């Protein structure tokens, strides 16, 4: 039981606006931020549903001032990961009552924290239905 | 954003009277923020905050409940007296609504430990069966965590877990099947039953397919009892649902290790399954690939090629381009290498920085991995040296040089020499070390060492200590290997450079003094070619693969020797007949990893047989001591001694032996059957590998019989001329008996049966007899135990069945009698 | 979900609508209270009617035995509970239990009390020893008090079910109900406890077609049982077996497994409208009151499944330090023959099926769990899946590496190494199987013995068996029979000539190949 390695929603530098680690491989801030900077540097300023970083398929999207991440295994493809990443974007948008930017996330830090935990649970994909997550969470 | 101290502190008011759901929920949000933003909690304040929050569980608000679940999990480990929160979580967990249901099970189960396991079970059973994915999936992941604390509680849930498995809802199923596989496992077979039930089904759950593919990927033919095929009717071997990841995972395993063979609607040996998905968008990345494939990656490679090769060349996007190189690499092979190398050459042009280093490494690495000649590898290694000039490193000097001395060395030094012309001190410590090491070691007569020396001499001045030190020591070895060289050593070493710097001086003082002053017994000894400091494997090629898209020794050779070694350690067996031979037909008494694994071999000596029983107690509940394998011979054999296996704990082999004396007058065979029973003392054990209880009971385990054949007594040989040998061994021990082999209708099978049974190789290759000939003479030879030859002559008559008069002669009465009896 | 059952009609009696059914507290008799104005009791073991009492000329809704006094209490539409001696046949006492007819009576053997529940919305207490003075009156219920039951963990507590959508738990001491449960939504016909020293449970039955299970400790509703496809008249808990037995006015009784509530059975009788249920507290008899009579029914599972090998793994299923679903048990203890020896269990690995029968191999190499038309073989002391097979029945033979199975195609099967043997397939039909070397198969009022050599009919013995067990030489057999017992000789040589010849008839055999030794 494992698909998603980690989820990060990063500003346009790779610094932690947010990350919640569905791996046990980053718990300390220094390394959680390093990871975040690492994934953001590869993936950014080339938007696609694919990136390969650290031998893992990284699926990412972007907004005005954020890049949104799911990191998962590379034995899969973008599309499986993408379903998590689409939930992540979508659910935060509907939850916060505003599209994902740094402003929406900061506006409601609580909605963001709770919403992401419903999407991924210890690296298993707990939820992937944006609607379900949003009802499930209370602001 | 926040300060961890202030927020951890103000949380302590909850512990008293104030509960205020708004204030506390905010304070909680702040805790989650401190972690999220990236901060580390202080333990005293954390411990205090944790005891305080539990009061807050009284007020049931969905946002406050939510805050409470995330905060207790994060604060759980950095907190004390957490046990109080279990009750509050159960209270929450039974409360209907997904907000409580799912999030509570997860928070509760994380905090829950084997004592507490029992409490959560009613609520867990109710939460697992849900086709509402949140409650069920959270409960299913929760159960996975709980397998650690206590296995047994979780196991009972297998029925609720299975119930979820029957959903086609993606989460409920993914979680249900995945978890089940982990849970119910006590043997392979019970998990396999769980998988077969879902297996025939065309799911609309890609995640379940994926998690299951992995379980499935190996051939399973015991799914739900048994079945006649490795069959997976869920995409693993089938292609019921198309979706490029699932399709890729499935297609690479099935092709050359069938999960099932190819179907018209589901390729599974053929290369196709990947390829139909292959032209695509970003999605293509899974689709385009390969791995394994029938019979090679290469017929496969051609399909996909348009896609991988155009993206790889065109896209100087890192994200696309990486998928394109990995995809090229995958469609690759030995054959593909011509194509792969041009592409990789081309690739650096798109992304050129580290990627440059990687392509010049890749083209060499691929040439070493997939052979386009070892020479070409060196020539590519020159191109790597040329292009980068510094992203070669120290590990490269050792790897290039070791690799080079397989063939390239004279050339490599020379190439290196040219390469050294580059750049005087920006070329790095490493290239200078490579030309230096190679010029030292080869001692060029292929080119004049004077260019090399002149090139190295300049480099040393302005480059690091390690090379300058390298240069003096190399020179010294260079002196010892070649006499000629000594004059250059002296001009170089007197200089302030190759000696008299710092490290360079110390090494030099030593190396110099040994060459200059001393005998050079030492210097001579020291150069064995002038080789590197270590010989590793070929490091580059694996490194390169990931990086781009970002002494077994033996004594025995014969069964008799290995056994003889095992026997020899024990005295009795070599003291009481020495070993002629040990069986060429050792029989395993009891099957592997059941109750016992016992393999017995019968060993023949001059007048004895020793039976070595290698005994394993694979009994999980026991550990054994004082174990022996007891024996009842079915003929006149004396059982002299038993040697015990000292201990046989769980899954640990031990050996026990029975020594018996052979008859040497027996009129009937030494082909004989012994009934084996192992007897032992059991002390109770908790399965690990071993552990004994303070007291225990006697127990016995029955074993299979050991059969001793004439084949064990005789070692086979053929003779150039049977007739002489046949007379020579002893016609004075001659006895003749006539047999009918009615179950063998031709001579060729007949000769084979006497040859196998007796352990005699028929002379002159007499196992091949003129097909269906009326008379034939079969010549047998071999040596019997004690070291005496046994020859047997069987004059075959072929009617419709085989009749033979078998006459045997031997240097003893016993082989003759033994052969004659065993055959019939 | 599977469960050891075997429904049997112990005794039936036809009479006008029997509101209550009872088992005598300590006797083998069952009393049914009828709308004949009569209550009647019959001992449904010897099939003797012990006595009848004419309580009233108008329906007697309730009747129970107060076994200690050797008296029976009845409550009839006289609005009286009248007491009689059931061996000295006369009316011990007459008293007005209520202002309305008495639906149910509950007896406290440990106290002098009967509390009776009546449709005057009140339950009253009477003390038999005072000559049926009114000890206490309970006022709480605002509707027709259909049934009363005493909690077996505190007899001072009882619950009463009333059609007021609650079952109220009361204490004797307190007129008022000390707490209320809202057990049903369309009135509560019945209350029962799930019996035992550690079982705080209630059940509610209602005319919303449904029976509901409640836990009185936690106060939540554990589950809802489908009950019947029409108003559930009564519902009760079986003590021993995990099931709930319910009755409905559709003439149907259903049995539900109390672990997943999936339908174990549906029973109709041609008596119809099933008003009540009650269960024996010592377990495996339930009795159900119908419009056209009463029935006493006997439920299955009377005996345990277990087998003792030579490894000291004596395996059972269920019990202590063993689960039912998984398999375990060991017994290495040899303490004195005069008492029962400890459980002495040691843990044993995996299982995948339910144990209809669960058995160790007679010399210890296999374990078999049989269940649901399938057999699964697990290894003696390691319990890894060895083998699998088909078996509605599984029996180890004498050989115990050859076994007999009923695969239920109308031929008794032998499986050897847990792989089917088709050299074994009776020229009888089958109706049932006996193991041992010569497989006995029962068909057409015969017991036929078949060869594991060519499956010809060796002999037929004209008294069918209970069992065949064959010695471990396979010449001597021990036949358990209604005759009593046979020992028979199989003369091996005589069988070899006879079987080859096939002189043994398809369904009658050759009377020489076997001979009757004793």
């Amino acid at each position: 039981l494992y698909t998603v390695k980690a989820i990060l929603i990063l500003d346009n530098d790779g610094d932690r606006l947010f990350a919640k680690y569905y791996d046990d491989t980053y718990p300390s801030v220094k390394e959680q931020k390093a990871f975040e900077k690492n994934i953001f540097n590869k993936t950014h300023r080339t938007d696609s549903e694919i990136a390969l970083l650290e031998g893992l398929t990284v699926v990412y999207k972007s907004s005005i001032d954020l890049y949104f991440y799911v990191i998962g295994s590379s034995y899969e493809n973008e599309l499986m990961l993408m379903a998590v990443l689409n939930c992540l974007f979508d659910s935060l948008s509907q939850m916060l009552r505003k599209n994902v930017e740094k402003r929406a996330l900061l506006e409601n830090m609580e909605g963001l924290f709770l919403a992401v935990d419903e999407i991924v649970d210890g690296g298993v994909i707990l939820e992937s239905d944006p609607q379900q997550v949003v009802h499930r969470v209370a602001l | 954003h926040l300060e961890k101290s202030a927020v951890l502190q103000e949380a302590r008011v909850f512990n008293e009277t104030p509960i205020n759901p708004r204030k506390c929920a905010h304070i909680l949000t702040k805790i989650l923020y401190l972690i999220n933003q990236g901060e580390h909690l202080g333990t005293t304040e954390a411990t205090e905050a944790f005891f305080a929050m539990t009061k807050l569980f009284q007020s049931n608000d969905p946002t406050l409940r939510r805050m409470c679940y995330l905060t207790i999990k994060e604060m759980s480990c950095i907190a004390e007296d957490v046990i109080i929160v279990t009750s509050s979580l159960t209270k929450d967990m039974t409360g209907k609504e997904d907000n409580y249901r799912g999030p509570a099970v997860r928070a509760l189960c994380q905090i829950t430990d084997s004592t507490m396991l029992q409490a959560v079970e009613r609520y867990m059973k109710q939460a697992i069966v849900d086709k509402v994915p949140s409650v069920s999936s959270s409960a299913l992941v929760s159960s996975l965590h709980l397998l650690k604390c206590s296995f047994d509680v979780v196991k009972r849930w297998v029925n609720e877990a299975q119930e979820a498995a029957s959903s086609d809802n993606i989460m409920v199923q993914y979680h249900a099947l995945g978890l089940l596989y982990h849970v119910r496992k006590n043997d392979r077979l019970a998990v396999s039953k769980m998988i077969s039930k879902f297996t025939r089904h065309g799911l609309k759950s890609p995640f379940a397919y994926c998690m299951m593919i992995r379980v499935a990927s190996k051939q399973l033919e015991e799914e739900d009892g048994s079945r006649d095929s490795p069959l997976f009717d869920f995409i693993e071997s089938c292609l019921r649902n198309k979706h490029e990841m699932v399709v890729y995972e499935a297609a690479s395993a099935i092709v050359n290790l069938p999960g099932c063979s190819a179907k018209e609607l589901a390729p599974a040996v053929s290369v196709l399954q990947l390829f139909c998905s292959s032209p695509k968008a970003a999605l293509r990345y899974a689709a385009v690939r390969t791995l394994n494939k029938v019979a090679m990656k290469h017929p496969s490679a051609v399909t996909a090629c348009n896609l991988d090769l155009e993206n790889l060349v065109t896209d100087s996007n890192r994200s696309i381009a990486t998928l394109a190189i990995t995809t090229l690499l995958k469609t690759g092979s030995e054959s593909s290498i011509d194509r792969l190398m041009k592409q990789i050459s081309s690739f650096m042009s798109e992304i050129s920085d580290e990627f440059k280093v990687v392509v010049v490494q890749a083209i060499s690495a691929l040439c070493q991995k997939y052979p386009r000649k070892h020479a070409v590898l060196m020539n590519f290694l020159f191109t790597m040296l040329r292009e980068e000039g510094g992203f070669e490193y120290k590990r490269a000097i050792v790897d290039c040089i070791i690799s080079i001395i397989e063939e390239n060395s004279e050339s490599k030094e020379t190439g290196l020499s040219h390469l050294c012309e580059f750049i005087e001190d920006c070329e790095f410590t490493v290239l200078a070390t490579r030309i230096l090491h190679l010029l030292g070691q080869e001692g060029p007569k292929t080119n004049n060492p004077s260019k090399y020396i002149r090139f190295i001499y300049n480099r040393v001045v302005l480059e690091h200590e390690e090379v300058r030190a390298g240069a003096v020591s190399a020179l010294a070895k260079f002196g010892a290997q070649n006499e000629e060289m000594l004059p250059s050593i002296l001009v170089l070493l007197k200089r302030c450079v190759m000696d008299d710097d710092n490290e360079v001086r110390d090494r030099a003082t030593f190396y110099l003094n040994v060459l200059e002053q001393k005998q050079k017994a030492l210097n001579a000894g020291y150069i064995l070619n002038g080789l590197t400091v270590s010989i590793p494997g070929l490091e580059k090629a694996l490194q390169q693969y990931t990086l781009e898209p970002s002494q077994p020794e033996k004594v025995a050779a014969t069964r008799q020797e290995i056994f003889q070694e095992q026997l020899a350690a024990v005295p009795e067996f070599q003291g009481l007949g020495p070993l002629f031979k040990s069986s060429p037909e050792p029989v395993a008494l009891t099957e592997s990893e059941t109750e016992y694994v016992i393999r017995c071999t019968k060993h023949t000596f001059s007048d004895h047989l020793v039976f070595q029983f290698d005994c394993t107690n694979t009994l999980n509940d026991q550990t054994l001591e004082n174990v022996t394998v007891q024996m009842e011979p079915t003929e006149a054999y004396e059982v002299l001694s038993y040697v015990p296996a000292r201990s046989l704990p769980y899954n640990q082999p031990g050996t026990c032996y029975t020594l018996v004396a052979l008859p040497t007058e027996d009129p009937t065979a030494v082909a004989c059957t012994f009934s084996c029973v192992m007897k032992f003392t059991v002390k109770d054990c908790d399965p690990n590998t071993g552990e004994i209880d303070e007291e225990g009971y006697e127990d016995e385990y029955v074993l299979e019989d050991l059969e001793v054949t004439v084949a064990d007594h005789i070692q086979k040989v053929m003779k150039v001329n049977f007739e002489a040998a046949w007379d020579e061994v002893g016609d004075e021990f001659e006895k003749e008996e006539t047999f009918t082999l009615s179950t063998i209708k031709t001579l060729e099978e007949a000769v084979g049966n006497i040859v196998k049974f007796l352990g005699m190789h028929p002379c002159e290759r007499s196992d091949k007899v003129p097909e269906n000939k009326n008379t034939h003479t079969l010549l047998l030879a071999g040596v019997f135990r004690g070291g005496h030859d046994i020859l047997v002559r069987s004059r075959l008559l072929l009617l419709d069945t085989v009749t033979m008069q078998v006459t045997a002669r031997s240097s003893e009465e016993l082989p003759v009698d033994i052969i004659l009896a065993s055959v019939g | 979900m599977p469960l050891r059952l075997d429904i049997k009609r112990k005794l039936t009696a036809r009479s006008d609508r029997v509101k209550s059914v009872d088992l005598h507290p300590t006797e083998p008799w069952m009393l049914a209270s009828l709308y004949n104005g009569s209550v009647c009791v019959w001992n449904h073991e010897t099939q003797t009617l012990v006595k009848t009492f004419e309580v009233c000329d108008l329906p007697v809704r309730a009747a129970k035995f107060v076994a200690r006094k050797n008296w029976v209490v009845t409550g009839a539409d006289d609005m009286q509970i009248r007491v009689f001696n059931y061996n000295t046949l006369e009316r011990v006492h007459m008293f007005e239990a209520h202002s309305d007819y008495i639906r149910c009576i509950a007896v406290h053997p440990t106290q002098p009390f009967i509390l009776t529940s009546s449709d005057d919305m009140l339950i009253k207490l009477w003390d038999w020893d005072k000559k049926w003075s009114c000890s206490q009156v309970f006022e709480g219920h605002t509707h027709y008090v259909m049934q009363i039951v005493i909690n077996p963990k505190d007899n001072n507590q009882f619950a009463s079910a009333s059609l007021d959508r609650t079952i109220k738990v009361w204490q004797l001491g307190s007129s008022s109900p000390n707490f209320t449960l809202e057990g049903h939504e369309k009135g509560v016909n019945c209350i029962d406890y799930y019996s035992g020293g550690d079982k705080p449970y209630l059940i509610s039955g209602a005319d919303d077609r449904l029976v509901k299970i409640w836990d009185y400790q936690n106060k939540t509703c554990v589950q809802t049982l489908e009950g019947h496809a029409q108003n559930v008249s009564c519902a009760s808990f079986h003590p021993e077996l995990p099931i709930i037995i319910t009755g409905s006015e559709d003439g149907t009784v259903r049995i539900w497994h109390s672990s997943t509530y999936r339908l174990e059975s549906t029973l109709n009788y041609g008596m119809e409208r099933v008003w009540c249920v009650a269960s024996l507290r010592g377990s495996n008899n339930v009795a159900l009151g119908y419009d056209e009579g009463s029935i006493i029914v006997k439920l299955g599972r009377e005996e345990p499944a277990m087998s003792m090998d030579a490894n000291g793994k004596i395996i059972w299923a269920k019990h202590s330090e063993v689960q039912q679903a998984n398999l375990k048990a060991m017994g290495d203890t040899e303490i004195k023959d005069g008492e029962r020896l400890p459980l002495a269990v040691k843990d044993m690995g995996s299982c995948e099926i339910y144990p209809q029968t669960i058995q160790h191999n007679p010399n210890g190499r296999f374990v078999v769990v049989c269940g649901d038309g399938e057999y699964i073989i697990y290894t003696a002391m390691a319990l890894r899946n060895k083998s699998f097979g088909s078996a509605q029945e599984f029996a180890w033979a004498h050989d115990s590496s050859e076994y007999a199975i009923r695969e239920s195609n109308s031929i008794v099967k032998i499986f050897k190494n847990f792989k089917e043997k088709k050299s074994f397939k009776p020229d009888f039909g089958a109706e049932s199987i006996y193991g041992g070397f010569l497989l006995g198969v029962r068909s057409v009022n015969g017991l036929a013995f078949y060869d594991w050599e060519n499956t010809e009919l060796i002999r037929r013995i004209e008294i069918q068996p209970k069992h065949i067990f064959w010695s471990d030489s396979g010449e001597l057999v021990c036949i358990a029979t209604e005759e009593s017992f046979f020992i028979l000789k199989y003369l091996s040589e005589k069988v070899l000539a006879a079987q080859e010849t096939h002189e043994g008839v398809t369904e009658d055999g050759i009377e020489d190949a076997f001979e009757v030794l004793g």
